[PDB]
Order: structure tokens, then sequence, then C-alpha cells
């Protein structure tokens, strides 16, 4: 599958 | 801090930008929808909890929670943020700033059913995001747009394999703790001028998103 990925930590 | 978005002034516009939304969902065969939406067939509400999250997540504070709730309220009552669907030949559907858009102001929650990430192995949608990595891979979630969605799935990502890529970035998706839940939100990281297109990167916590072909 393909897959957007976000940060759960680092702020902006 | 999250700045709220400034509508359009002329309804006229707001009715327009609708409608670009609008019919871009019909060409997807998707609902719209403004939320996270859960189901027992999928991933109940319980799942999403973001201390599951390993490594652990970031907390909303207050003040941006009010502000996420600003945003909200605007988006029912038909203000919504100044955006343009816009077919382009080289990358589909595209997603453009159609007002000033000032740094670290909300664009829009990335929104979808929620679902196992075990029970997407084999799907070919394009626009899957991730909502919680677990420990145990077999908790993990996705939010899939396939069916329902809003805004957030058209808009474009950079090509993270060329030097030149990264300065097209405009925007960023990040995922934050909401009353304990884990929510994932798009926001612009510099000041955006009116016709310009957003982007934002596909791979910021995973690489699971292939982009060596992107513009
Ligand atoms: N920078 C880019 N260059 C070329 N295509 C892009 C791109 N960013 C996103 N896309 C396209 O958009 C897909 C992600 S879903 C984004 C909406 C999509 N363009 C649509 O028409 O529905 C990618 O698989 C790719 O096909």
């Amino acid at each position: 599958a393909a897959r957007k990925s976000a940060p759960a930590t680092g702020g902006v | 801090r999250l700045l709220p978005f400034v509508s359009s002034e002329d309804p006229a516009q707001r009715l327009k930008q609708m409608g670009t939304l609008a019919s871009a969902l019909t060409e997807l065969q998707m609902e719209f929808s403004d939320d996270l939406t859960y189901s027992s067939g999928m991933a109940p509400r319980s799942a999403n909890q973001a201390r599951f999250e390993e490594g652990g997540m970031q907390v909303l504070t207050k003040e941006d929670i009010e502000t996420l709730e600003q945003c909200r309220a605007m988006c029912k009552r038909g203000d919504c943020p100044p955006l343009l669907v816009v077919f382009d030949s080289r990358e589909g559907f595209t997603v453009e700033a159609d007002g000033q858009i000032k740094d670290m102001t909300f664009i829009a929650e990335y929104t979808g059913d929620v679902d196992y990430i075990r029970n997407r192995e084999h799907d070919d949608c394009d626009s899957m995001m991730t909502l919680l990595l677990a420990k145990d891979p077999s908790s993990s979630l996705v939010i899939c747009p396939d069916k329902r969605g809003n805004i957030a799935r058209f808009i474009s990502g950079i090509n993270n394999h060329t030097l030149d890529g990264k300065k097209k970035q405009n925007c960023k998706c990040v995922r934050y703790s909401v009353n304990g839940e884990c929510r994932v939100f798009l926001v612009a990281t510099r000041d955006i001028a009116k016709g310009e297109r957003l982007y934002y990167d596909y791979n910021g916590y995973e690489h699971e998103y292939p982009t060596q072909h992107f513009v």
C-alpha cells in the first residue's frame, strides 16, 4: 500500500 | 500558535470554492465529510487513543484547541478556507490558494474513514494517511478517504528525491493528541499568496509514499 505519513512530535 | 484562516469576503467566491470541491468529490465517487468517521466493520473510535503512539504524541494546547473549534464552526456556517480545487494535467486534482494564507494558519483536518492498517494491506487507494503508529502493528490506524473526505485528500506532495522539491513545500501535515485522540492537521509553513499551489511532504514520518516521479 501507498501511505502518506506525518510526525507525532516536533511541532511545525 | 495556530491561526484561524481568513475566508474570502465575497460570498460568491466562497460558493465558487465549495463548488470546485463538490465537483472533485463527485468525480472520485466520494461524499463530503469534515470529520474522522468510525465503524465496527473497521476500527472503533476506542482504538484511536494517542497514548498508543510509539514514542508518544504531542498534545494540542487549550488555546490551539479553541482555534481548531473556531475553524470547524466557520466551515459549518459556510466560511471555508480560501482554497480552490483545480485539475492539472501533470498532477491531477490539486489545491491552490484563492486568497492570502499566512504562516501558521490552520488549513484543514485530514478526514475520512479510520481503519486498521492490517485491514488495508491490499488497498489501491492513493490517499491513505497515517493516524496512529502503535508498538503492536496490528493496532495501528490509517485514515482512508476513499468513500468520504474533504479538501485535504486533494493536496499535492513534493518530490522527496530532488534538491529543488523541498523548495516547493509551503505547508506541513502534523499529528496532535486532542482530548486523548490522534488527529491529523495541515498548517501553512510560510505566507502563501493567491494562486499559489499547496504542497506538503507526504513522507513526513514513514517513507511509504513513492514520489520520484512527482513534479
Ligand atoms: N507533486 C506532484 N507531482 C505529480 N503528481 C502528484 C504530485 N503530488 C500529488 N500528485 C498526485 O496525487 C496523488 C496523491 S492524492 C492527491 C490528489 C490527486 N492528485 C487526485 O487527482 O485525486 C499522487 O499519487 C499523484 O498521482
